């Protein structure tokens, strides 16, 4: 991961925020190859005021190195990372609880009719079976009102708590009584972030088994990124070398070197030839050749890397 | 993005330009 002076400070906050909500362990900055500092939130980032510390400790080391960064100079952040520590802020605990909210009344098995399965009572007419009322998802499950933990070690969802229900899945007109419905403990989870977001075409489903009964999810995890879960990446911010070649230093990129690096317009370059021509030897001003802090100077606008 | 070549010497700037052109008229 590599990333050009402008957009440094989306890059730092990227760090900053992996700093506070526990993905980012350890930060070793480095400016042209030379440690210049290690960040890391003590106690394991325990405490919420010991994480966002790092997360400023970061910025201050770092904002006016690459704020003047030029000359080719680079600044590398080697980010130890793990995204299944990650933890959620009451708000956005909150937010997944609005949504989690809007499930409550979804229906998931509809009633019962002559020729498709749903609802049956429980108790028989003539010996046979009769409609009840659709299943919703508050028949089986009590979503939580309130969301729990702190700004220490984060928030989150408890797990819906689980109901049971004697109505039963069949069909009318059948002397055979309905199936069982029942919740599936295996799939009923407590959200906390995590590196999981909540699987919503999973989450409160009813599922016909292969014996004839019905089995109920309530919330359902899915991982929120295809990304690997743990590892050491380097970010590296850099500078553009040839921004100003300065021909009279002792550090620039030869002319052969740089058009190795870019193909460059015959025009723009042959007419900013003829100008300084013009002007070294024939006095001929140009606005193509500035003359500014004591350098004569023009400026290149490559059509692209040569590949 | 934009280049800026610069020289205290115009002479200097001209040879920089003029190795630049050469070498971008070769491919």
């Amino acid at each position: 991961y590599t990333v050009v002076k402008n957009d440094w400070k989306k890059a730092v906050k990227q760090l900053q925020d992996g700093l506070k909500n526990k993905t980012i362990s350890t930060i070793k900055v480095s400016f042209n190859g030379n440690s210049v500092g290690e960040v890391t939130p003590a106690s394991s980032g325990a405490k919420k005021a010991d994480r966002d510390a790092a997360a400023e400790k970061l910025y201050n080391l770092v904002n006016t190195q690459l704020d003047k960064l030029g000359d080719g100079d680079y600044v590398d952040f080697e980010v130890t990372y793990n995204l299944a520590t990650q933890i959620i802020t009451k708000a956005e605990a909150e937010a997944v609880l609005t949504k989690l909210q809007q499930y409550n009344d979804k229906v998931l098995i509809n009633s019962a009719t002559d020729t498709v399965k749903g609802m049956v009572s429980d108790t028989q007419v003539d010996s046979k079976n009769v409609a009840a009322n659709p299943l919703k998802v508050s028949d089986m499950y009590t979503i939580p009102s309130a969301i729990t933990g702190s700004d220490d070690s984060g928030y989150s969802i408890a797990k819906p708590t689980e109901k049971t229900t004697s109505l039963l899945y069949g069909t009318v007109g059948d002397a055979t009584a309905g199936k069982a419905i029942t919740v599936d403990t295996a799939s009923n989870e407590a959200f906390a972030g995590n590196g999981k977001v909540i699987d919503y075409n999973k989450s409160f489903k009813a599922t016909v088994q292969g014996d004839g009964t019905v089995k109920t999810s309530g919330v359902v995890l899915k991982d929120a990124s295809d990304m690997a879960a743990t590892g050491t990446i380097k970010v590296r911010v850099t500078s553009a070398k040839e921004e100003s070649i300065d021909v009279d230093s002792s550090s620039y990129i030869s002319a052969e070197n740089l058009a190795k690096k870019y193909v460059f317009n015959p025009k723009e370059v042959s007419e900013a030839y003829n100008a300084i021509v013009a002007l070294q030897n024939d006095g001929i001003e140009s606005d193509l050749v500035q003359l500014v802090n004591g350098k004569y100077q023009v400026i290149f606008y490559p059509e692209g890397k040569r590949l | 993005a934009k280049i800026t070549i610069k020289a205290n010497k115009l002479k200097d700037l001209k040879d920089y330009v003029d190795d630049l052109k050469t070498y971008n008229n070769t491919y």
